[PDB]
């Protein structure tokens, strides 16, 4: 909660693309069910996975620029970066479990 | 793009059960086109906004048809949003001073013989009476 | 002020996030609206806020796919609240959109097929996010 990044599109690069560790990076929408549904999940796991992992949040209503840039179409849409460059992506709700399965894959 | 549907119907002609093919052209800008066949032969066409409206277009112009679907029935018609989200393919049976209800929705293509020999007035008569009685 | 709605419809994405959501015509009666839209042709466009009301009519009675459009605008009326008790399917949540709804204001779509299962993610609408 207290440790979830809240990107702008303009500190994109700084805290993403220029960032120490794994970033996961949340493109949502507050009129998205699905977008909510995974909200409270990543609260979870950006405590769990701390020190391993950085969680990020891109609004894409107040961010409109981001997404384009990554052929992100779909939204809940999670990028895992890894020194700059995408490392795995997940589309569309999941539950804790299956995200905690999708990061331990890719960690 | 343009949607075509195909639907089978039963209808009553010269007290002669027949069956009956719909083709359902969806076009663009809210164009619904209904046509019905007997046997490879088209027996009418109607052009309209929405399919409960094409379906009444259509039993208007062959008076002497009973069609055996919800859609011809007295006491069926479409709420305001199933016409407009489904194009009239989904409407509501209805019941005198009650509101209309999920569970009494239908498609206007089910089959249907009770209360359905009747012409597209009588059931928009029908729903301004049912409209009313909600009071 | 704005709110977010639903709306069903067989018709394509790529078609709807184009040309938005026309009326039939040009009656800004809302009592009629109700009592029949085609009749006059209503200057208004059915939107739910219950996003599972919109299933059966996207699936055309759950014998097509089809989408749920998702949708922010600050001009709908409140049916029920317009018709109270007179609401002739109140059950449906219904806000209607007064002339109509931009295609620039069609947020996302997300698809259901025949039996009302919805895709676990919404397309976005490259009018606004494109």
């Amino acid at each position: 909660s207290d440790k979830i990044i809240h990107l702008t599109d303009d500190s994109f690069d700084t805290d993403v693309l220029k960032a120490d560790g794994a970033i996961l990076v949340d493109f949502w929408a507050e009129w998205c069910g699905p977008c909510k549904m995974i909200a409270p999940i990543l609260d979870e796991i950006a405590d769990e996975y701390q020190g391993k992992l950085t969680v990020a949040k891109l609004n894409i209503d107040q961010n409109p620029g981001t997404a384009p840039k990554y052929g992100i179409r779909g939204i809940p849409t999670l990028l895992l970066f890894k020194n700059g460059e995408v490392a795995a992506t997940k589309v569309g709700a999941l539950s804790k479990g299956q995200l905690k399965e999708f990061l331990d894959a890719n960690l | 793009m343009t949607d075509v549907d195909k639907r089978k119907i039963k209808i009553i002609l010269n007290g002669e059960m027949e069956e009956a093919e719909l083709h359902m052209i969806t076009s663009p800008n809210r164009h619904c086109c209904l046509k019905i066949f007997h046997n490879n032969n088209q027996l009418a066409e109607s052009n309209d906004t929405d399919y409960f409206s094409c379906f009444a277009d259509l039993r208007n112009q062959l008076k002497n048809i009973i069609f055996l679907c919800k859609g011809a029935k007295i006491n069926v018609y479409p709420s305001a949003m199933s016409r407009d989200m489904s194009d009239g393919i989904v409407a509501y049976e209805t019941t005198l001073g009650q509101p209309g209800l999920p569970e009494n929705q239908v498609h206007i293509f089910d089959f249907e013989d009770k209360y359905v020999d009747i012409t597209p007035e009588e059931q928009r008569k029908f729903h301004s009476q049912w409209f009313e009685s909600l009071v | 002020d704005y709110i977010i709605t639903y709306r069903g419809d067989t018709r394509s994405f790529t078609e709807i996030f184009d040309k938005g959501f026309e009326t039939l015509g040009p009656s800004k009666d809302l009592y009629k609206h109700a009592l029949d839209n085609r009749a006059p042709p209503s200057d208004f466009v059915s939107t739910t806020i219950d996003p599972t009301k919109t299933i059966s009519f996207a699936t055309k009675y759950g014998q097509k796919s089809g989408y749920m459009y998702t949708m922010k605008t600050n001009h709908g009326i409140d049916v029920n609240k317009a018709l109270g008790a007179r609401s002739p399917f109140a059950a449906e949540a219904e806000i209607a959109m007064p002339g109509g709804v931009r295609a620039e204001d069609i947020l996302g779509a997300r698809a259901v097929n025949a039996d009302g299962e919805m895709w676990d993610y919404t397309i976005l609408n490259p009018k606004r996010y494109g």
